[PDB]
């Protein structure tokens, strides 16, 4: 004697896609997300579900990306262009009590560029890095003047991340894995509901993660295909890995007027001697961590295998160093120094780029605005992106190498754990009741 | 309580669908009112063209889903109601068990599994049936 | 039949589609995004058509706007979850000199709507009035 | 007219109650009918960015507004009505006033700041009695 | 003593305007901008027992269709480089290589002065063009659009080829469309259905000659707002398609230049082999037994024994005289008075020459423009004529004869003759009647 | 035997923001925007025995006010041409024909180097400037005054900036009130107030000491400010009767038409016909001077029955600061009110300056250009109110003084919206009943 009956507000999720809102507690990220958090955010356990998540299928991380890159675009959109700059150079050796390195690193270039009065010229110079300076054929060329338009950051604007926490918009849910040791793939047995994630700090890295959670535990290897050279394996710690980076050199800046009320900054003369950018590793935490990378690592491979580290492989200096982004000055950190041992203070020199096509697009350069004075920058190895070296029979030594380069690894690796799923509150069921 | 008890069985797990009904509408209403709470941030994203039409299509989608659902349970005679029984039995090849064979210890997350292709032809049935009684009133008021 | 299925149909006749209508003026929203989600690496370029996002966000709306002023009409009438209900107010026969069996049967609802379009307005206020009175008088009545 | 007598009482605002309550979407339906007095005009107001979106997000807060209310009564099991009797007893804390004072001479604005600090108290006891309510129907019904 | 009843979810319909949106079949402008997929089986309702009034004079469906297609258009150009660079003073000669004497004049030499990436340098660089685009100072040239106009340049990797698009309702709308043969545009209509959405209309752009369009059932149909009014054009629809083949034979290279910092510029190279003129084929009996299908239909309304002529176009420029024909991307501007040179007594291969221009006005509309860059190799288009634009000529009021004109240029027409048989139409689900139900 | 009845529709609301939507009735800036027409019959309520409390210096009808007057305006700015292609070197001399003594030194007549259509080509071209939009380079040599700031923009010129009385009108859901007070204080209590569908047609004038074009005070001279104790308040003078105000630009002007890009057009200002005159205004001596004698009257309410009150010009600045900022044909005059503001209480010739190049709102970094008008300029206009601000005093107890103010536009906005507020309706309460389920 069973009826229908139909129930409205039923505690039933399904998999979802729809697009979340950004959170917060002249910073780009932090005047883009107005809402603000909930100080306390109630999470709920959830007793007997068992639910599956996957990280190399959530469309969380391309969101995340997404909003990256457009409001990137958006709040450099009514900035100041540098079309007047590409001319041709002339530039010299910079010959200031330079130490070793760099000799070839800094030069000294003049050039004719219009002052506010359409039909008058200046003379003015400034100092630019070989790395965003080409040869034609004393007369140089920027690099990007064959390729893009090359725009100036606004000086005003921060990029310093900030905790950006996600959130589902009424009718969704975000569901969190809380399991010790999370898979990344697969059932989760402990679970709960949120409303918005933990915020993430969107920070910006090619072969290092930094600045992200540090792993409960023990070191977790995590990967989409494990036997797969082809693909990038994330590796997050279970203790940190304190980096000291520097750009030592005494900066100053010129304003220049390019136009009516436009301007463009030069950086101006180096203040006393010129010495190499460089960051430290602790050498005694970077072995002792790698030794456990490797443990973790035979667990996929045998107890009978060795783990040898390379640097990286040919390619684009996004590619090939490790990108990394500090007071807004850009560094390209050699890497090799970390990747040397065989598993049977480590000073990294870094070079100064200036002109970044920071995305894997190509025709939207930004001119990164020198900082004046001297920087010194103190952050958390939380991560590595690791790949597997080419195919062979000889599996008594396997090499790793540094990859990465997609950006979209580095949320990868910190929305792991979220799920977004829709809630369809109406359906029935039979009871021992008719109208 | 958003979504608490989501693993318990069903039985009691519907002490909480009021719970539910609710958050839809009151979490839109406040989100717009924490939003709104910072005017001096909030009127940038006047400038976001795209972010501007993204979160106008959550809203109203999010509507959109609510007039649906509140329709379709109004054609079937359950307006106002949460748990409402119908006059259509409950067809024995659906689920091929007895009601505490439903209220095994199993959870509406589960159940979702045993109704799986059946939910058309239910809902087709709910509507037909409505269809029916309310003629009948229809003559048997005038007379 | 048809969304508009036997529209030539008698006005007695037609009463047994009425459901048709009622609903696919409403869900039909909702399918149109699931057609969009067909290929949501399309959609996204059409987000960035600034006119063309605005004019889809006004088409929305006013679906919805429709939906609600009626279904509001309703529930002042005292209708609310009903297709066919009656009320308190006798019909005048100044609206239309004809007898019953000759508007429900051998005359469309195409044509009888032309024949008292004059009445809308006075009949909505009796039947807003009637439910004005109702209403007071049941809460004197339970007092 | 669309407030009506704001100044009466109590007792003769509850009168019109219908007139205020269909306000909130006749007067979004007629704004289409204002926009289309002039059709032409539409696609130069559609070039201001920001005034159709600023537009777009007035009307849907008015229907959000709206349905939730809605929903509300619902909940406390009074759609449908204007005026809906409940189970849930007035408390003197509220207002120590008699049912002559408070339906003949106050007005509603009046009304509305004496009791302004229980609205959220009121409105959570009668979504319990709400609550229960349906359960106990359920099992009579059965 | 009947009583007031109240029903919701009546069948009723009623004239309205509102937005409809677009869907497509399952790079090309017309579909990266129309993504939501058509249902492959679409839901056709026959209305038993419903006559209903069309009138395609005033269906606003058209005002959309041409209001989308200028946006679209607007839009597709908006990304790319804008050519102001090549706004200088051209020193141009006439090509003098293997040419036929009817292409000579009609293809210009010239070299000018253009910067390059670098703001404090120069290049001197040369292309080709076409006469129509470039107008003499006072060897000294500058292009036409100098004095009025920047011109942009078209997108190299974007396609205009015409898709089916089919236009669908929101909810709360419906779509109705006339079955009825013969139908001529106005009036009540006994044969209709309803529709989510209209078949699938390719947005082809073209003056005088209606191509890829519908083709009628049964008689060819001639539909016109008024007739006897001279100020009027007139659709003719033909029952029978006419197939026409047209070609630009030359073998033509392109060049990029390089003119800022990820901006190109495409010039036409020099033309590899033998220079010959465009042009367009019509087979000779087919187009003599068509038009005489056309004349049939006109005396219904002109007369036994009233002399039918067709004339050839009036004056104006080349969006109005000649045929205007888009296709590969290219534009061609071609003489139809071949097709228009006869006259019809009561009861008793044709070759085109075409133009080729590079500048493009093309929505009529000034202060814009478009430059098409040119296609490498040679192309070819066969496409079906499917109706007529004409006119008449008024001056002969009171007389023993009528002649009619090729006319057009105004493009919602080249659409109010697919969109003639659908109507937009609002639900209104509310209504009343007596009964013998009461409370 | 007191239940709880749930009502909806209740007629009570709340202080409340909400954007308002702007309509008019039956190439004009305003006309285009606020498309919509008014209700023709927008018939008011008065709610009997409702007294409302308003505050005029926060209401945020004057915001929006601001912020919709602002964007449609640059939005009428922006799809015309740029005239960044003149801030060249120009070459001027002194305009010596026909120069009556008070444009001495005015006029300048200046020659330059500007492009054609064509990139290679450039032509010689000359134009007339005013002395105030010049500036000198280092004495034949000189620059446009925005080259070292800001963009120009040439402003449309068939788009006519003439003020149209317009409406705000509520959203649903939302009501304007009005109070119908002869002696409305500015804030507090206000009785006989009305709903309304939307506010009465205000015209957005622009001005800065001098209120031109609003609503008379009904019967009363009326001193409204925010704080009047503290003397760095803003005093809003609403007359009771009109003053007439006639302005001239004398001089007969030609404009001429130049090419400079392709389908880009920069409108000169060419040479002048007759005589070169000063621009002027003229204020009836006796209207003004009786004017005054009613508002001291009233500013004495608070400042003392026999305080000696002053009437000084005005202090330094800008001359939007300085000045009378007077929009009139479309061109800018900036009139010296010092003769309107010298005397002690116990017709009037203004000479007027006339600029091109403009920096309206109080903004930098962005400018516009006024296209000159051709023929003559007669205005007539009517003063509606002053803006007044106070000096410190030191420790003068016995006398007073007052200088023009203004300059900041949303007082010109508060005269005529004072008395209108918006209210968020909310149809849902309670109340004690004697029925139960
Ligand atoms: C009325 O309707 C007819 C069709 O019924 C239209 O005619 C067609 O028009 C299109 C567009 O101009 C033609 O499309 C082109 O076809 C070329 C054919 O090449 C063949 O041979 C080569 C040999 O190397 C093969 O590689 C190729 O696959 C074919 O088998 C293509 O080469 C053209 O390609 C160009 O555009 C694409 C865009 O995606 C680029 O990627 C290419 O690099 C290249 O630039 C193109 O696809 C089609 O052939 C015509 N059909 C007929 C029968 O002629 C009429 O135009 C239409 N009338 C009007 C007014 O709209
Ligand atoms: C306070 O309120 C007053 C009253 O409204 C405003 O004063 C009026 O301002 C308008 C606009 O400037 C004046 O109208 C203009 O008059 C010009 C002079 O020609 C007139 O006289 C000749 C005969 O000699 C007639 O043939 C002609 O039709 C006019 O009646 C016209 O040339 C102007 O037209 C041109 O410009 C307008 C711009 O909108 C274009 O639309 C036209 O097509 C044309 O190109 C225009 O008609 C009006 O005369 C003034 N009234 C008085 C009494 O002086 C004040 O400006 C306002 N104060 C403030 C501060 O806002
Ligand atoms: C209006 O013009 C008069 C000019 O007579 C200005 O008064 C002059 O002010 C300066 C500055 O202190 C004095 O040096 C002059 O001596 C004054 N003129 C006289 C009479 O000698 C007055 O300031 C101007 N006011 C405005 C509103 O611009
Ligand atoms: C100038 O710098 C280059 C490196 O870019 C170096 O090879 C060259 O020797 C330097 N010339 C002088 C004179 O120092
Ligand atoms: C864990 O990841 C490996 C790949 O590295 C995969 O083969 C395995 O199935 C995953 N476990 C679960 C529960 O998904
Ligand atoms: C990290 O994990 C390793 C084993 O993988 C363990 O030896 C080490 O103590 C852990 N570090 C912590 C969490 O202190
Ligand atoms: C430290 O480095 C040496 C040299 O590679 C290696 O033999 C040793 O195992 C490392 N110790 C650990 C485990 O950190
Ligand atoms: C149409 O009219 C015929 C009689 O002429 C009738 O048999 C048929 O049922 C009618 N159609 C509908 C839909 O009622
Ligand atoms: C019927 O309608 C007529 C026309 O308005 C009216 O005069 C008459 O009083 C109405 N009859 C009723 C319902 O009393
Ligand atoms: C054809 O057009 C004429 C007017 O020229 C009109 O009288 C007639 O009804 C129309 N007929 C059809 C079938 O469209
Ligand atoms: C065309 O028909 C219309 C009516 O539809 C009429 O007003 C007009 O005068 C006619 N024109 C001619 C030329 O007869
Ligand atoms: C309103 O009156 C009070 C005195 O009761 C006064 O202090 C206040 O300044 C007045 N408000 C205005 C705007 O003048
Ligand atoms: C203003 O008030 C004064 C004093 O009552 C009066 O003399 C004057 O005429 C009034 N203004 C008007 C409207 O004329
Ligand atoms: C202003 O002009 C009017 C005529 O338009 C004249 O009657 C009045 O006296 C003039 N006012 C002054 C102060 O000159």
């Amino acid at each position: 004697n069973l009826w229908v009956t139909v129930y409205y507000g039923v505690p039933v999720w399904k998999d979802a896609e729809t697009t979340l809102f950004c959170a917060s507690d002249h910073n780009v990220w932090a005047t883009h997300c107005c809402v603000p958090t909930d100080p306390n955010p109630q999470e709920i356990h959830l007793e007997n579900v068992t639910e599956e998540f996957n990280m190399w299928k959530n469309n969380m991380v391309e969101q995340m990306h997404t909003d990256i890159i457009s409001l990137w675009d958006q709040s450099l959109k009514p900035c100041v262009k540098l079309t007047p700059l590409c001319v041709t150079l002339q530039c010299t050796n910079v010959t200031n009590n330079i130490t070793d390195d760099m000799r070839g690193e800094l030069k000294n270039c003049s050039f004719n560029m219009t002052t506010e009065l359409r039909d008058k010229k200046q003379k003015v110079y400034s100092l630019f890095y070989r790395l965003d300076v080409v040869q034609i054929n004393k007369e140089y060329r920027l690099i990007n003047c064959n390729t893009s338009a090359i725009t100036q950051a606004c000086p005003k604007v921060s990029f310093e991340p900030i905790p950006i926490h996600y959130c589902a918009p009424a009718g969704f849910a975000i569901l969190k894995c809380k399991d010790k040791k999370f898979n990344g793939t697969g059932p989760c047995t402990n679970v709960s509901t949120v409303q918005c994630t933990h915020g993430i700090k969107p920070v910006v890295s090619t072969q290092l993660l930094l600045n992200g959670s540090l792993a409960e535990e023990e070191v977790i290897i995590r990967s989409e295909n494990i036997t797969n050279n082809a693909k990038n394996i994330l590796v997050q710690l279970n203790e940190s890995v304190q980096i000291n980076c520097t750009r030592p050199n005494n900066n100053t800046r010129k304003s220049i007027r390019i136009g009516p009320g436009q301007w463009f900054y030069a950086t101006g003369d180096i203040i006393g001697d010129i010495r190499q950018a460089h960051c430290n590793v602790s050498k005694a935490t970077w072995n002792e961590t790698l030794g456990k990378v490797v443990k973790q690592l035979r667990k996929h491979f045998g107890n009978n295998t060795i783990i040898r580290f390379a640097n990286s492989s040919g390619g684009d200096l996004e590619v090939t160093t490790h990108s990394f982004n500090c007071g807004g000055e850009f560094f390209y950190c050699n890497t090799s120094g970390l990747f040397n041992s065989t598993w049977i203070s480590i000073t990294l020199p870094c070079r100064i780029k200036q002109i970044i096509n920071m995305w894997q697009r190509i025709g939207q350069a930004m001119y990164a605005p020198p900082i004046q004075g001297v920087i010194r920058c103190v952050s958390n190895i939380t991560g590595l992106i690791l790949t597997r070296d080419g195919g062979s029979t000889n599996s008594t030594t396997e090499t790793f190498r540094p990859g990465g380069g997609d950006m979209r690894d580095n949320w990868r690796s910190e929305l792991y754990k979220y799920k977004v799923v829709k809630i369809e509150p109406l359906g029935v069921a039979p009871t021992r009741c008719k109208r | 309580g958003f979504l608490g008890a989501a693993g318990s069985t069903m039985g009691a797990a519907s002490m909480t669908l009021t719970v539910q009904a609710r958050n839809l509408l009151s979490g839109i209403v406040q989100q717009q009112s924490n939003l709104l709470r910072a005017p001096e941030c909030q009127q940038h994203l006047l400038k976001l063209t795209v972010w501007g039409i993204k979160q106008l299509q959550a809203r109203v989608l999010a509507v959109e889903r609510y007039l649906r659902d509140q329709q379709l349970l109004g054609i079937w005679g359950c307006s106002g109601k949460l748990i409402c029984c119908t006059n259509v039995p409950w067809n024995s090849t659906w689920s091929n068990r007895n009601l505490s064979e439903i209220w095994d210890n199993m959870t509406w997350l589960q159940w979702d599994k045993e109704i799986s292709n059946y939910t058309q032809i239910i809902y087709g049935l709910l509507e037909e049936s409505q269809n029916q009684q309310e003629k009948n009133e229809q003559d048997l008021l005038a007379l």
